[PDB]
RNA sequence: CUGUCCAAUGAGCGCAUAGUGAGGGCAG
């Protein structure tokens, strides 16, 4: 189905799986901030690995400042289709429209993060 | 430069300075006229109504009810209570000079008030254009305050709600959103969590507004009603 | 613990406060 053109770049079903896995792992490793508000903070603070948003979010405008902050700070951002799905990957029973994987010292997740970053940088054209 | 918002921020501030001076003049005018008609202040609680009434009455209290312009200012019930209270007032006629200075400051005050209204209108109109949705939630005025401190609609949108609740703060942790009308129409007990709630929704409203969307305020309205419903729940 | 309502579109906290961030109400 169609998504708001503005939710760019949207992850296909494969990238979507990897993203949500890595988000789920980051929730476990405690490098995960959940909510548009807290994601904004991580960007202003300069501690964001990458940003993931729900193209489900209504009005979409409530998270559209993120790609702007991102572009400035040079942080990868991607979209997935479902905010309920993002919610679940963040440990939350509730929908989550944005979230941030934060930098962590000597992260085991480093290699996986680096890999996800590259994939997202590819979608940006 | 020359962003319109800074114009409106400063216009909105004038409004506060004029409110202050108007309050002071009212106090002055009440005190001065106290000798002519001491009981009136208790009868006409609204400052501007009181000043308009004083200007109308003047040195001669008798027959006040008969006046056709005073009927334009106060309710008939009130006109009748003051008229009856006039007939038994214990105050003496004023000197030509005290009457004349009283009239001079009454004129001053009404002129001030008209300009106050002219500015209030201007702020409303422009704010409804600069942040239609934000305005709808907290009013043009508060919206202009939080915009001024933030430095514009874009700098405001890049802020998290929790910092937007703190704007213009210095009992504790209350800023412009706390002192807003919408928040203040609640019993004190519910204000803190009410401020939190309004802040959150204003954060959403500002972001929509930074992208010039829902320019008719649909979002602002949804958000408002959504906020009012929870107000009802808590009651 | 269980049921239900609410809650990252922010629960709760409130001179970490330009902050905090997942929990709370009600019923057994």
């Amino acid at each position: 189905a169609d998504v708001n053109p503005k939710a760019y770049p949207l992850a296909d079903a494969h990238l979507t799986k990897k993203l949500l896995d890595l988000v789920q792992q980051s929730c476990n490793y405690k490098q995960l901030r959940k909510g548009a508000n807290e994601a904004t903070k991580t960007l202003n603070r300069g501690i964001s690995e990458f940003i993931v948003m729900a193209a489900d979010a209504e009005p979409l405008e409530i998270i559209l400042h993120l790609p702007l902050l991102c572009e400035d700070k040079n942080v990868p951002y991607v979209f997935v289709r479902s905010k309920q799905a993002l919610g679940r990957a963040c440990g939350v029973s509730r929908p989550v429209i944005a979230c941030s994987v934060t930098i962590k010292e000597g992260s085991q997740l480093k290699q996986q993060i680096q890999s996800i970053q590259q994939s997202i940088e590819r979608l940006l054209v | 430069a020359a962003p319109e918002y800074r114009v409106i921020v400063d216009a909105n501030n004038l409004t506060v300075e004029i409110e202050n001076e108007l309050n002071i003049i009212h106090k002055f005018i009440r005190d001065k006229y106290s000798k002519r008609f001491p009981e009136l202040e208790s009868l006409v609680p609204n400052a501007l109504d009181y000043i308009r009434t004083v200007k109308e009455l003047g040195n001669s209290l008798d027959k006040c009810k008969n006046n056709e312009n005073l009927q334009q200012i106060l309710t008939n019930a009130t006109i009748m209570v003051v008229s009856v209270t006039a007939s038994t007032t214990q105050g003496q006629q004023l000197s030509e000079e005290e009457l004349e200075r009283l009239e001079e400051a009454c004129d001053m005050a009404l002129e001030l008030n008209a300009s106050k209204h002219r500015i209030y209108e201007y702020v409303e109109s422009r704010m409804s254009f600069i942040a239609p949705n934000l305005s709808i939630i907290i009013g043009a005025s508060t919206a202009a305050k939080i915009m001024g401190v933030a430095g514009g609609l874009t700098n405001l949108s890049k802020m998290p709600a929790c910092n937007i609740m703190l704007l213009g703060a210095q009992l504790p942790h209350t800023g412009y959103i706390y002192h807003s009308d919408i928040v203040q129409s609640l019993p004190p007990d519910l204000r803190r969590k009410a401020a939190r709630l309004v802040a959150a929704k204003c954060t959403l409203a500002a972001r929509v507004d930074s992208f010039h969307e829902s320019t008719e305020g649909k979002v602002g309205y949804e958000l408002k009603d959504e906020i009012e419903r929870k107000f009802d729940k808590w009651q």
